[PDB]
């Protein structure tokens, strides 16, 4: 229960970050970080190479190269380099 | 997955998404969590550290092949460059929440890395019947708190900002120095003078003081309080209406209005005719601080257009009380049309039930 939070809190930052007219409060005067927005996982950001540096994603299959009768279905996921 | 939980319909799924946690568990970057520029121990700028900052910087910097600012000497080296608090505070707004030296430097040096800052993602809501078609978007973000080392500091406080009912206390302290346009022909001053008013959206709650009898100086004091639980949001500082006709939301009321507030208030003299001597028309949501003296009762203070200055919180005051002018009920005219002494405050931002207890 901090009185200062009206001017320094997350929700005041959130509304001010959006930039809605007459709905930003006085938070605009606090030189706050504008919040970034992503439509996908942050882990998919190229800046970090998709965070696949420590382990990448691989899949196993049940198909065969010798005969056409085997079904190349997906088995499961493997993590590694 | 998101679903529509009505009472009058089936909760069909609104959105679908799948998340791979592995990328967050072993990521050295730390960009996976919200990373605010400002340092604090609580709130949106709160510090998050499983271990003492000198150990986290050491381990983090080993992962990124950089040199941690382990020194606290006159010239601290970070990545072979001069590092200090003075060079951090410079170029920034002063921080009332700045804490311990080791932890604040740890946050601020981490900000020198190419990591994602505090953010809120807006993710697509894909239907199970239409997996590639969005039926809306949702704002959120995800923070990780590994127990592999110590116990990372707390999650950010997102205590929701929804509909509020501010305990406006319209307390009428007296009726004095009454200005009348309806004058007697005998030279003796008398009228059915009483005070009436209400907050916008509460027309059905219109309330008035009673009538003074056998009183020429307006002697007497009712000390009546009229409550008008208007909606508002200090985080936004936007004028809103409670008891909304927007049945579709229990959330904060929002709408666009012209930058003025108009009330429908008239004098009704039981022993004469309606005397358009004045009415009370004040904007609470963007209210200026109350006058504490009668010296403010002049033409220069009647301009609402000239006092938008107080785009500030009055919610830090134990009370907001003082004098306000009345206006002729011919619109918001810049004329003095009667005077009232009353309490008009917005306090429920932090004290909804407790603060009013000091008076009633």
């Amino acid at each position: 229960p901090i009185q200062e939070e009206e001017f320094i809190d997350w929700w005041s930052k959130f509304f001010a970050s959006i930039g809605e007219r007459e709905k930003c409060g006085s938070y605009l005067e606090k030189d706050f970080d504008t919040l970034k927005v992503y439509d996908t996982q942050l882990e998919n950001v190229e800046a970090f190479e998709g965070l696949s540096d420590f382990c990448n994603t691989f899949k196993l299959y049940r198909g065969k190269t010798q005969e056409e009768t085997e079904d190349p279905s997906v088995i499961g996921e493997f993590k590694g380099l | 997955t998101l679903y529509d939980y009505d009472l009058l319909s089936k909760d069909e799924k609104i959105g679908e998404t799948v998340v791979d946690l592995e990328n967050r568990l072993l990521s050295k970057f730390g960009a996976r969590c919200g990373l605010p520029q400002t340092y604090c121990v609580s709130g949106p700028n709160q510090w998050r550290d499983q271990l003492r900052p000198s150990q986290l910087l050491h381990l983090f910097c080993q992962q990124h092949r950089v040199k941690a600012p382990v020194y606290r000497t006159d010239r601290v080296m970070f990545q072979d460059k001069e590092y200090s608090i003075e060079e951090i505070e410079a170029g920034r707004i002063p921080n009332p929440h700045l804490g311990p030296v080791e932890e604040r430097l740890a946050l601020h040096v981490l900000q020198q890395q190419g990591l994602v800052p505090e953010h809120v993602e807006s993710r697509p809501l894909y239907s199970p019947l239409q997996p590639d078609i969005e039926q809306g978007k949702l704002q959120m973000w995800v923070d990780l708190f590994p127990k592999a080392l110590g116990r990372p500091g707390p999650p950010f406080n997102i205590t929701p900002r929804r509909a509020r009912r501010f305990f406006l206390r319209c307390i009428i302290w007296n009726t004095r120095d009454v200005i009348l346009d309806d004058l007697s022909l005998t030279g003796e001053k008398m009228s059915d003078i009483y005070v009436k008013g209400w907050m916008i959206g509460f027309e059905e709650h219109k309330q008035k003081t009673d009538v003074h009898y056998r009183s020429l100086g307006g002697e007497g004091n009712f000390n009546w309080r009229f409550i008008f639980p208007f909606d508002y949001l200090p985080a936004e500082q936007v004028c809103t209406i409670a008891k909304k006709d927007a049945f579709w939301r229990l959330d904060k009321t929002e709408s666009k209005i012209p930058a003025r507030v108009v009330f429908q208030i008239w004098d009704n003299d039981k022993f004469s005719f309606d005397d358009f001597l004045g009415s009370l028309q004040l904007d609470l949501n963007r209210m200026p601080k109350p006058a504490k003296t009668a010296k403010k009762c002049s033409l220069d203070q009647l301009d609402d257009a000239f006092h938008p200055e107080w785009f500030v919180s009055l919610f830090e005051q134990k009370t907001v009380k003082g004098w306000w002018p009345c206006v002729a009920e011919e619109g918001e005219k810049k004329i003095l049309a009667g005077k009232l002494e009353m309490t008009l405050e917005i306090v429920a931002e932090s004290e909804h039930e407790e603060r009013p207890a000091g008076q009633g």
